[PDB]
C-alpha cells in the first residue's frame, strides 16, 4: 500500500515527519493486512496553502491511504480511524485554533495494477 | 465449464491456427516471432481454461510484443489503407482481426471471472503488433518496387504491383517508382505503372514530378507518355521551375517542342524571375530561343 | 473538501498562488455545498514536467477537487466548470502556446472517512 | 491523460527525470489511446519517506490518470506498459530490489472540466 | 426462423466454404473424404433449418467417420506440435477450429430445440478426424524430408522445410532427418539441417547421435561439421561406447585425431571395460596406439 | 467409466466376449475422454430371458456408466461408436433382426468413492 501524509508549514509536530511515518507504517502493519516491506509512506510540507476564506490562521493534516482493492467497509474504516490515531497525537498545533485531521483510504483497481521488483 | 470459458479457448484456438498458416508466407524473423506468439497463446489458453488456478504469461510476454512493436512502429508511416495491400499482408489483416474476436471473448471471461488481465492486455498487444507487421510487408513490397524501378527491370516492376506492391511507394528522398523509372530512362516501366495508377503528378521531396525528371535527362520518349497520361505541363518545382525551364536550360529542344505542343508556358517565371525564353538568350543558344519565341 | 492545484514551473499567473487558493476557496464557498472552515486547498509548482513528446514549450495548469460523497452530477459539474474559470482567468502565459487548464472533481468513500480534530 | 511518477530520494535512476517522463509520454501515445499533446507528466522526488517499519529501501511508484471509457485490457496494458519502462530506468537504490508499480484510474468524464487560455 | 438455428445453419456453411478450400491442398484420398463431409454437412443443414421435420445424417455416417478416425490415429503418435506445421495442415487446423464453432451453436440447438443430438456427434468426430488429417500430413512432410535426406539432394531438404517438415521427425527406428545424412554422407546436407535447427546430439533407438554414425562410418567431412555445432565428443550409446571407441575400433585414424582435438577421452571405459587406446593395442594398430596416446 | 454388455443365449458373436470386451474398451478409450487404466467392461450371458409375447429372438444391449461431465456429443457418440462395434460382433440369433442398443448415464460426482488397495 502507499500512504501520504501532507501537513500545512505552520502545522507543529510532537515528532519527526520520519517518526510519524515509521509509526503509521506500524499501525498499517498491526492491521495483519499488509506484508512489512510493501509499505510505502511519505510525507510532504505545504508551503502554498489556505483553508477557508477568512484571514484567521489555520493549520492542517490529511493523509490518503492507498490500497488494492479486496478489503471490506470495517477494514477501510478501522484503517482510517487507526491512522487518524497516529496523526492526530502527532500535532502540537499551529494555526490560531484547532487543527483539522482526516484520512482517505482509497481502493486501486487490482486487474490493471502493474508491479516489478527491479 | 462455463460458455464463455469454452468460448474463449475455441476462438484462441481458431487465431493460433490462422497464424499457423500465416507463417508459412513470411520471413524468417516474423516467422519466429509467430511462433511464440503461439505459444504464448496455447500458455494463455491454459490459464482461461483452468479459470487462473494455472499462471498464464508472464509480464515479461508483454514487454516483449512491447519491444516488437516500437521496432516496428518505427518502420510504418501511415494516409489510410484498405487491409490486404498485399497476398501476404492480408494473411496478417486476417489474423489481427481474428486476434480481436478472441480478445472480446477473454475480455468477456475477465469481467465475468476477474482472471486473464494479464492475458487480455497480451492479446491487445498482440493486435497492434499483427497490424503493424501486416504494413511492413506493404512497404517491404513497396521499397521492392521501387529497387525494380531504380534497377531498370521492366518484369520485376509488373510482378511486384501484380502481388499488391503501392505503384505510388515513395522512397526516403520522395521518388515513387514512376520518379525513377522517369530519371533513370525506362520509358516501358513509366508506361505500366501509369496504367495502374501511378500519379503522374507526385511531387517529391524537391518539389519535383516524374515529367520534371524526364525532361532535364533528356528522355524525349518519357516526356511524351507522361504528358500523354495527364502530366502538369507547367508544373513550378520548389524553387518555381517547370519542366520547360529545365528542358531549355540543358538545351534539349526536341522535349521544349513537345512541352510547347501541350501548352507550356514558355513566359512563366521561376521564383528568381527567369523565363524559359530569357534562359535560352542568357545561355546564348540562338535554335532554343527560336523554338521559345 | 480538498483542492490540490498544481502548475508547471514555466507557466505564468495573473496572480500569486495565495490569492488563487484564496479565490478559489470562494468560489467552492460561493456553492453552498461547504462549511467555510473546511475548504482546504494546496498549490504546487511543478519543476520536472514534460508536455507531449515534440520539442515544444509547453505550460499546463490542472487541479483535482476532492469533496465526500453524495453531491449529484450537476453539483460536481459546476463545481469543475467554476474552478476551471478561476484558474483560466489566472493565467497570463507559459510556453509558445496556449496553456491547457483542466480539473478534476473526485468522491471520498464517506463511510471509511476518518477525521479528527486537536 | 495525468501522469505522476514519484521517487524515493535514495532511488538511482539510469536517465534524468526528464527523459523518464518523455518515455513515459512515448509509451502513452504508442497506445494509440491518446492525442500527442495532451498527455501531461510530472516527477516528484520523495525525501520524506520510510517503506515498511524494520532498512535502506528504495521504491517507485507511478499513478495515470485516465478519462473513464477505456477497458480492462487497455488499462492494464498501460499499466505494464509504464511499469516496463520505469523498472528499466532504475540502476539502484538501497540495500535491496527496488519495487516498481504503476496503477491506472479513471476519472469522471461528466464533471470533467476543461480550457485552454 | 429462431436464431439458433440460422446461427447453426450460417456457421456449418462458414465451415463448408473453409472445408472446400482445404480439399485443394489434400491428396486426392482426403479430398474424397473431404467431399463427403461436405454433403453430410448440408444435410446437417436440412436437420436443423426444418426443426428436425427433415432427417439429418444416419449412425452409419457417424461410422464412417469412425472408421476413418481409427485408420488415421494409428499413423499419428504424439509429443505436443503447434498447429500448423505444414502449409496443408494448417489448412486442415482451420477448418477443424470451425468445426468446433459449428459444434458449439448445433449443441445450443439440441439443448433447446431436443434436435441434431446425432449431427453434434457427428461434427464432433469431424473434428477428431480433421485433428488427425492434419498430424498425418505433417507426419507424410516428415517423411519426405527423410527421404530427401537419404537422397542427398539439398533442394529438396530445403524445399521440405520451408514447406513444415519437422527437421526433428524420425523414422521407426529413431533416425532423424541428420542421422541420415551422417550415415549416409552428404556433407552439404548434414549442414543444412543444423543450420535449419536439427538436435545435433538427437538419439536413435540404438543410442547413437549423428556422431556416432558419421565415426563409425568413416564419414571424417560429417564428423568436423557436427563437432562445430555442438556434438559432444563423448556422448555414450547403449552400450557405454563413444564416437571415439567407434573411430578406433574401426581403424578409421583421422576421425580419431579429430575426435581427440575436440577433448574425446581417450581412457573412457564402454560398459564392457574397454577404452580406445586398450582397442587399438587389442587390434595391433601401433599408429591407432600413437594418436591415442 | 464401466461398461456392461448383455446378450441373449441364443445370440451367436462373430467372436469370443473376451475380444469384444477388448475391442469396446478400445473404443471408448479412442474417445480420447478416458484414461487406459480406468477403464471397466464385462460381458454376461443372458439364460433366462423373453422378447415380446408371441418367437425366437435374440438381443444385445450395453450400458455405460460415466462420471457426470461430458455434453450430449460425447454421450451420444460414445453409443454409437459401441453400437457399431457391438453390432459387427453380431452373427445371428433367433429367427428374425438382433436388436442392439446402448445407453449412456451419468454417475453423481460428488458423492463417487474410489481406492486403489
Amino acid at each position: 500500500p502507499h500512504l501520504v501524509i501532507e501537513a500545512t508549514a505552520n502545522l507543529r509536530l510532537e515528532t519527526s515527519p520520519g517518526e510519524l511515518l515509521e509509526q503509521a507504517n506500524k499501525a498499517l502493519f498491526a492491521s495483519g493486512q499488509f506484508g512489512e516491506a510493501d509499505i510505502k509512506s511519505r510525507f510532504v510540507t505545504l508551503e502554498a496553502y489556505r483553508q477557508g476564506t477568512a484571514a484567521v490562521e489555520r493549520a492542517y493534516l490529511h493523509a490518503c491511504l492507498s490500497i488494492l482493492d479486496g478489503r471490506d467497509i470495517a477494514t477501510r474504516t478501522l484503517l482510517g480511524a487507526s491512522l487518524c490515531a497516529v496523526l492526530a497525537e502527532a500535532v502540537a498545533g499551529g494555526g490560531e485554533e484547532g487543527v483539522q485531521v482526516s484520512v482517505e483510504v482509497r481502493e486501486m483497481e487490482r486487474l490493471s495494477y502493474a508491479k516489478r521488483v527491479v | 465449464k462455463d460458455s464463455p470459458i469454452i468460448e474463449a479457448n475455441g476462438t484462441l484456438d481458431e487465431l493460433t491456427s490462422f497464424i499457423g498458416e500465416a507463417k508459412h508466407y513470411v520471413d524468417e524473423e516474423m516467422k519466429g516471432i509467430l511462433e511464440e506468439i503461439q505459444n504464448d497463446i496455447y500458455k494463455i489458453m491454459g490459464e482461461i481454461g483452468s479459470k487462473g488456478k494455472i499462471e498464464g504469461i508472464s509480464e515479461e510476454r508483454i514487454a516483449w510484443l512491447l519491444k516488437l512493436i516500437l521496432r516496428y512502429m518505427e518502420m510504418v508511416n501511415l494516409s489510410f489503407v484498405l487491409p490486404g495491400g498485399t497476398l501476404e499482408s492480408a494473411k496478417l489483416d486476417v489474423c489481427r482481426t481474428i486476434a480481436r474476436r478472441a480478445l472480446r471473448k477473454v475480455l468477456t471471461v475477465t469481467r465475468e471471472f476477474g482472471i486473464g488481465a494479464e492475458a487480455a492486455a497480451y492479446l491487445l498487444a498482440l493486435s497492434d503488433l499483427l497490424f503493424l507487421l501486416a504494413r511492413v510487408i506493404e512497404i517491404e513490397l513497396g521499397k521492392k518496387l521501387l529497387e525494380a524501378a531504380r534497377a531498370g527491370q521492366d518484369d520485376e516492376v509488373r510482378i511486384l504491383m501484380a502481388n499488391g506492391a503501392d505503384v505510388n511507394a515513395h522512397d526516403d528522398q520522395g521518388s515513387t517508382p514512376l520518379h525513377l523509372a522517369a530519371w533513370i530512362g525506362h520509358p516501358e516501366i513509366v508506361e505500366v505503372l501509369l496504367k495502374h495508377g501511378a500519379d503522374v503528378n507526385a511531387r517529391d521531396t524537391d518539389g519535383w514530378t516524374p515529367l520534371h525528371l524526364a525532361a532535364d535527362n533528356g528522355h524525349l520518349e518519357i516526356v511524351e507518355v507522361l504528358l500523354k497520361y495527364g502530366a502538369d505541363v507547367n508544373a513550378q518545382d520548389a524553387y518555381g521551375l517547370t519542366p520547360l525551364h529545365l528542358a531549355a536550360d540543358r538545351g534539349h529542344l526536341e522535349i521544349v517542342e513537345v512541352l510547347l505542343k501541350h501548352g507550356a508556358d514558355v513566359n512563366a517565371q521561376d521564383k528568381f524571375g527567369k523565363t524559359a525564353f530569357d534562359i535560352s538568350i542568357d545561355n546564348g543558344n540562338e535554335d532554343l530561343a527560336e523554338i521559345l519565341q
